[PDB]
């Protein structure tokens, strides 16, 4: 009838099946999931803090570079935590460095020494238009959020 | 602490329920619920072990699922 | 106390990682495969 | 009106002080935001009406390396727990128990005792304070030891227990812990009134021949032993045919003030795969309890006498069963009692069946005992552990690091000392008359 | 019946055949400074725009 | 569980394991890739006797090859069911053995049998229970009956306790493949006899007397025979494979086998074995197995057991038949030629059934026996030995590596010796 | 909190720093323009230990690159991740000092150094608490061998409490890649037995070796040998930064490593390592994990471990693994190898546990030991060191800046002793 072949159910080789393609991540569902709680009562990486207790010590990123005036620690850590930015990338680069050269690093005048001046103003990262003043910010009536709302 | 069961499965009686027992004639510990109880609290009992089967390979699923992921 | 083991045990100087002439090599019957000689006679207990 | 406190320490004690409050909340109704769903007293033991909804427990946390109080304050149970009761230093001791009793803990001490103050005022009927440590670390042993010292002068008379997790005899992980180990004994033995074994080996072992779970974690051992505290204490937060409390272990299982070191046990401990696939009656549950693999502690009470036995049943267990069990375990063999102790046995019933907690391991059964023995047979850890440490003492290794953090070269001879006289009282007392 | 499809591997069923066009060896295994060492066929593949 | 790890070495050895691996993945149902494509649940449950484990769920063999010269196994690498095993597993010189015992054995098999010794015992620690080590290979060439017995001897020093076994091609003169091989072959068995726990002999001028006669194909080749005396191979540990009657593993057959311990020197044979031209004559029952196994002619040895009297024999049948018809053909066969086995043991004959035959076959049987004639090889290759040592020709290649004509003289002695001794119990008498 | 600083000096210490910060720059998910993207809150808790937080949302590396000529720092800068630094960080000479200790040391180090001390000062008075310092530094170098250790003596005698860790590249001597090495080996030794806490010794050779057996890749570079470096250099610290079963911080392995206080210098191992031809074929688990970790070939330096007994050893574990396993390996592997661990120590390895991994593994292990197999290394640099000084070779070179030979027999004297008294404790018996 016939010879005896060797591949059994016709295999066809990883080498030439389909293309390699984006799924690098496709263990990492959980691959920044702490144990020590977790797996406790979820099995998915937890979501990012939204609020803490006094004393969380741990780098709260909004303090320290611009010094947030006088309010509860728990209110500054609640407002520059649920602030926009601290994410999302404008500039697209890459945590790794393989996409360094997408973006030339450029700082948006023209220096001239030749009669006078050359001193250049500051970077974009002072304040304009909000400046107002401070009895102002701190003393309004009640249009604010309610201090004891919480629907139920 | 206190002591509100006289056993375990059941409360105490009714005051209308001892009406005589004055002289040792009605007991209550003889049960007359004895065979049909433990033969209905096995039920429930086995009904704990096939919940729990099932829990148990659930999660022994979703622990091979990462391994597989991981290959 | 003693826990006396006898086939295979579990303590080595030289399993994993211990490794670092011609004129000798085995003489007649030092092997362990050959010298086809008994050891003595010993009249022995049993009822204990 | 009758309370506990409880105290936990070092990175062993908040680990299983987690699993125990996880559990007393499941066990009482609570959910992890304090408060009862959205649709009885008993709680009062362990927690405290707030008045206004939300229940707060009475333990206190402590330790000097920040990332574990982080960890439970970035947790669900964050909103749980007191802000300003979760201690938490800034440079931890390093293994080191001289940085933990002459250093850093002192500046720690005060603002633990202050919280302790302000939480033993509230309480009215103090039953005691429970404490958990890590024995072979070194801020665990040496804060476990301030606080003891200090406690006992502040306070006095109030009934004290310690839920020590002493190191295994082959299989460890530090190097250097047979020296926190001999210094922290010295410390506790005039200090805690009662003292548990937790050695780990013996719950790897338990898990691996019964759970059938051949890759367990250090949740499951935490498990085990919240399952083992919250047996022991129910007999003061639910309803019983025959009652003990705190003060009825000092009263039965304490026959000379030294001897209050004790080991445990616990029964069934079976997978569900095979649970109730067998009958599970009090007889043979009580059997196993006694059987010497089952110890919670990795020792052999064959090599001893038996001083004091004291057994909590809780669920659907009965006086004439639990006599009709005793009658058996007398008329044994291999085991034995000690001469001047004609009856050894102290006894406890409840009625709330054991609680299962979602994602664990063990089976829900209406019967469970938890065991816990005074014995002779004690001294075998004690020996190992005295050789252990006389080898390494003998060339004077690391001893440095302990001389310049502040400690006389000759504290450990009379901690030696103290661990020889242990050893006398003990054969001294195990001879019979 | 299930009769089978192909040849079952027996002492007499084989038969190799040793009449090819060339028969030619491949150095595959190379060891230099005392490091056994492959070449890597069986493993290339060829291009992608990534 | 008690799982056996293969190290081969020299050509002989590399080509052998080659053939019985592809034949022990057929009958496991292995793909060349490495995934199991099996249809039975039987074949996975003790996989891991002859198999480890790896990530995505493929298996690789527990194999070592060695060798003094890498184009033996870059030869096989190329060939079918040459991905199973690892770069790692192989070792390989770079100056060649040239057919010396003492240069495979002293100057270049001892600085570089270091990484072998590596491997396999980083093998033998990885496994769970050990249960011992088979070994392939030919006392006549150098790299091969030099490198194989010095990691006989290094590796008898470390694991006294586990079992240890042997394939060994002895050379017969009438098929003289090399000139020095009496020198080779003395050497070797004198190693050989004192560390080895078993031995069994393979005979090529036996292999093509099977080939010729018994399967009488006309073009036979050196896969043929690999694949006779690996179907051999695979037939003594079948047993410990797969479920049975009466289990047996290589423990109990050399306990039921040697009585002894300087005779652990084995002659083989398979059943059944039919021609293409003879399968439609013959029936397949117990009477043609047994009396196919006894016959002389079948035997895997050039010795002639007819010469010499049976010490002790076993048969490891293969498929489902009835112990009614092992044990009575067995007894018959031994009362009825009495002659040819000794007297002072009865029942000198161990049976053992396991119940799944080789695929494409209802029943088969492996016989091995221990009997005195095996002599006639011992006393043939003493005395070539010591007809072209008297003369000292071709000494000089090997006193040039430091060795001494003393221990050649010990080493003929001691063959000398057991031969008086293997032979002496012949004539025993009750 | 218990945050460190970085400094590094020299070319060597430059590019190990210039993989070090990419490295964990990628674990912290950090851009090469210095702004947040990290995908979890993980890589954000106790980003303050390296990282500075700038005005702008923007991160700055707490490092200080300290150097005699500019033109390595000025190469670094333009590669990526090269914006990261702080422009003011960067302190360097016009001159070199031309692979001379003395230059190094003494002539042009001390007059640059008050600049970097200020710095240094500045940048450890900022942050709240410290933990300690890590210097990367080669010792066959004189810019780096002399000025980084003056700073390490300088920065030690103001924070004695405060630990420090360096990462000495000691030059093998096979591979030769200065004339004078010998010479500022040991002066630079001399002063680092007196001021360091712990010493990680780094050889190139054996990185060499690694980069060939293990990865079995064709063409390894340099870049290739710092990112090996630098993943080590993660390990020890990946702990400090993410929660774990068992928190292990600097301090905990100084306490467990060093039973006597000159004897602080270790040997690191990182794994697993597997070539790519290999890496679908070998199964990660812990007995895998740990018989690579004790492998002798996977050792970062030249001393072959076997070659002593181990005074003691630790294993940083990163991933999520059961610690019945890791525990009950660890007990195995000291059981079965009881002739290469000092008996007067019982249980002499410690263990610990970190739950993240490096991205694109599960489980990952760093080893350090400190074993007496180094003193090899000192032993033969102490031989070509009174080798070449005893015909005064190369000495005028280091006269003419005011030393003396004093020194150089001083220091000689020094090593002397320490091998002695370190091979003292080899033969120690109970
Ligand atoms: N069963 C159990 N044992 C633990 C646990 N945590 C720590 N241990 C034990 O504690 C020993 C080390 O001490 P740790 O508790 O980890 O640390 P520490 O007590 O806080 O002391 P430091 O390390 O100096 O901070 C280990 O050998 C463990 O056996 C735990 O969660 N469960
Ligand atoms: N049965 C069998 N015998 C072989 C094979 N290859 C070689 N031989 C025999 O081995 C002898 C030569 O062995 P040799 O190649 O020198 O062994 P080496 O030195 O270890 O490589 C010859 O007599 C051959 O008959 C084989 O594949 N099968
Ligand atoms: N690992 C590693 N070693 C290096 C590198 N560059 C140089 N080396 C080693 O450094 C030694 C020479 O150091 P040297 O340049 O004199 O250091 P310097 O005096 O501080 O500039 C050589 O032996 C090299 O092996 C590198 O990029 N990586
Ligand atoms: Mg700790």
């Amino acid at each position: 009838q016939y010879a005896y072949d060797f591949n059994p159910a016709k295999t066809q080789s990883l080498q030439s099946r389909p293309i390699e393609h984006n799924k690098f991540s496709a263990w990492t569902g959980d691959q920044l999931y702490r144990t020590s709680y977790g797996t406790h009562w979820t099995s998915k990486p937890q979501e990012p803090k939204t609020h803490v207790p006094p004393g969380y010590a741990g780098y709260i990123p909004g303090l320290k570079p611009n010094n947030h005036y006088g309010a509860s620690y728990g209110e500054i850590a609640k407002n520059c935590l649920s602030n926009p930015k601290v994410a999302q990338n404008p500039f697209k680069l890459a945590s790794t460095g393989f996409n360094y050269q997408r973006h030339d690093f450029r700082d948006p005048s023209l220096t001239a020494t030749t009669h006078k001046f050359g001193a250049q103003t500051l970077l974009k990262n002072h304040p304009s238009i909000d400046q107002k003043s401070n009895q102002w910010q701190s003393q309004t009536h009640d249009s604010f959020r309610n201090p004891l709302h919480k629907p139920n | 602490m206190k002591r509100v069961k006289e056993s375990y499965f059941r409360e105490h009686s009714d005051w209308s329920d001892i009406n005589g027992c004055s002289g040792a004639k009605e007991f209550e510990g003889e049960d007359l619920a004895y065979d049909a109880r433990i033969k209905y609290q096995k039920e429930t009992q086995k009904q704990w072990i096939e919940q729990q089967i099932r829990e148990k390979k659930m999660r022994e699923e979703a622990e091979r699922n990462e391994e597989r992921a991981y290959a | 106390f003693e826990l006396s083991k006898g086939p295979h045990s579990h303590k080595d100087f030289c399993s994993t990682f211990g490794r670092v002439s011609t004129s000798d090599f085995r003489k007649k019957n030092t092997g362990t495969m050959g010298s086809n000689k008994l050891p003595i006679i010993k009249p022995f207990k049993y009822a204990d | 009106m009758r309370e506990v406190i409880s105290i936990h320490v070092g990175q062993g004690g908040i680990q299983v002080g987690n699993a125990c409050w996880e559990l007393f909340c499941l066990e009482h109704g609570i959910q992890p935001d304090g408060q009862m769903p959205s649709d009885d007293d008993a709680f009062n033991t362990f927690f405290s009406e707030t008045g206004a909804g939300k229940h707060v427990p009475r333990a206190v946390f402590l330790d000097l390396e920040p990332t574990v109080i982080d960890e439970v304050r970035t947790g669900t149970y964050r909103q749980l727990f007191h802000p300003e009761q979760l201690i938490s230093g800034k440079e931890d001791a390093a293994n080191n128990f001289a940085r933990g009793h002459y250093t850093i803990g002192k500046e720690i001490v005060d603002l633990c005792l202050d919280r302790i103050r302000k939480l033993a005022d509230n309480c009215t009927g103090l039953q005691g304070f429970l404490v958990f440590n890590s024995v072979g670390g070194g801020t665990g042993s040496g804060l476990g030891s301030l606080l003891l010292e200090r406690l006992s002068v502040d306070y006095g008379k109030k009934s004290k227990l310690g839920f020590t997790i002493y190191p295994s005899p082959q299989v460890s992980t530090a190097v250097v812990e047979p020296y926190n180990s001999i210094l922290s004994t010295h410390s506790l033995l005039e200090h805690t009134d009662v003292a548990v074994m937790l050695d780990n080996e013996a719950i790897y072992d338990i898990c691996r021949r019964n759970l059938d779970i051949e890759r367990p974690t250090y949740t499951n051992l935490n498990r085990l032993i919240a399952q083992v505290i919250s047996s022991l204490t129910a007999s003061l937060r639910f309803d019983g045919a025959l009652n003990v409390d705190i003060t009825e272990f000092q009263t039965n299982l304490v026959p000379y003030p030294r001897i209050h070191f004790m080991l445990s046990s616990y029964a069934p401990i079976i997978s569900a795969e095979k649970a109730y696939h067998e009958q599970l009656s009090v007889a043979e549950i009580t059997n196993s309890a006694f059987e010497p693999a089952n110890m919670m502690a990795k020792c052999d009470p064959r090599h001893g006498k038996y001083m004091a036995c004291s057994m909590m049943y809780r669920g659907d267990v009965v006086p004439k069963d639990v006599n009709a069990s005793i009658a058996t375990i007398k008329t044994k063999r291999t085991i034995q009692f000690v001469d001047w102790c004609p009856t050894g046995f102290k006894v406890g019933i409840n009625y709330q069946p054991p609680t299962v907690v979602p994602g664990g391991d063990l089976a829900k059964v209406m019967r469970a005992v938890c065991m816990i023995s005074n014995s002779t047979a004690i001294a075998e850890v004690f020996s190992r552990l005295d050789h252990k440490f006389d080898l390494m003492y003998a060339k004077r290794a690391f001893v440095h690091w302990y001389v310049g953090e502040g400690m006389e070269e000759g504290e450990f001879s009379e901690a030696r000392e103290d661990l020889a006289a242990l050893e006398k009282d003990y054969e001294e007392v195990g001879i019979e008359t | 019946y299930n009769l089978p499809k192909t040849v079952p591997l027996l002492p007499g069923h084989c038969f190799p055949d040793h009449l090819k066009e060339s028969h030619h060896k491949t150095q595959q295994f190379t060891l230099v400074n005392n490091v056994h060492c492959e070449k890597t066929n069986y493993i290339e593949e060829k291009n992608d725009p990534y | 569980m008690r799982e056996i790890v293969h190290i081969q070495g020299g050509q002989c050895g590399n080509q052998i394991g080659a053939k019985f691996w592809e034949v022990i993945s057929d009958e496991h149902g292995i793909d060349p890739t490495g995934t199991y494509h099996g249809d039975s649940d039987l074949q996975l449950e003790r996989i891991n006797v002859y198999y480890n484990e790896a990530t995505g769920g493929r298996y690789v063999p527990r194999a070592i090859l060695m060798d003094l010269e890498p184009g033996t196994m870059d030869s096989v690498r190329a060939g079918p069911f040459g991905q199973l095993f690892r770069p790692d597993n192989f070792v390989f010189g770079q100056t060649g053995a040239g057919n010396n015992w003492a240069k495979g054995h002293y100057t270049e098999g001892a600085e570089l049998i270091d990484s072998v010794l590596d491997v396999v015992r980083k093998e033998a620690e990885g496994c769970d229970c050990l249960q011992g080590f088979q070994i392939t290979h030919s006392l006549g060439g150098g790299t091969g009956s030099g490198m194989g017995t010095l990691l006989i001897s290094k590796v008898r020093e470390e694991y006294p306790d586990r079992i240890m076994e042997t394939f060994s091609v002895v050379p017969s003169p009438k098929v003289s493949d090399t000139v020095v091989e009496p020198y080779n072959a003395t050497l070797s068995v004198h190693q050989l006899v004192e560390n080895a726990d078993e031995c069994m002999v393979i005979d090529n001028e036996a292999l093509y007397d099977i080939c010729f006669r018994t399967l009488k194909l006309t073009t036979p080749t050196y896969g043929d025979l690999n694949h006779l005396v690996s179907a051999a191979m695979s037939g003594v540990t079948c047993c410990l494979r797969f479920p049975g009657q009466l289990n047996s593993d290589l423990r109990k057959l050399a306990v039921n086998l040697i009585p002894f311990p300087r005779l652990h020197f084995f002659m083989i044979g398979f059943a059944p074995l039919t021609s293409r031209g003879s399968q439609q004559y013959r029936a397949l029952t117990v009477p043609e197995l047994t009396q196919q196994m006894f016959d002389a002619k079948n035997m895997m040895c050039a010795a002639d057991p007819r010469h010499g009297r049976y010490l002790t024999a076993s048969a490891l049948f293969r498929g489902r038949m009835s112990t009614k018809e092992v044990d009575e053909q067995m007894l018959n066969v031994q009362n009825k030629n009495s002659s040819y086995f000794v007297e002072w043991i009865p029942n000198n004959i161990k049976s053992s059934i396991c119940d799944i035959p080789p695929k494409g076959l209802k029943m088969a049987v492996t016989f091995v026996g221990n009997s005195t004639a095996i002599q006639e090889m011992f006393k043939r290759v003493a005395e070539q030995f010591t007809a072209m040592f008297r003369r000292k020709a071709f000494l000089h290649w090997y006193t040039g590596e430091g060795m001494d004509e003393m221990e050649f003289t010990e080493a003929e002695s001691n063959m000398n010796d057991l031969v008086s001794e293997y032979q002496q119990y012949q004539d025993a008498t009750a």
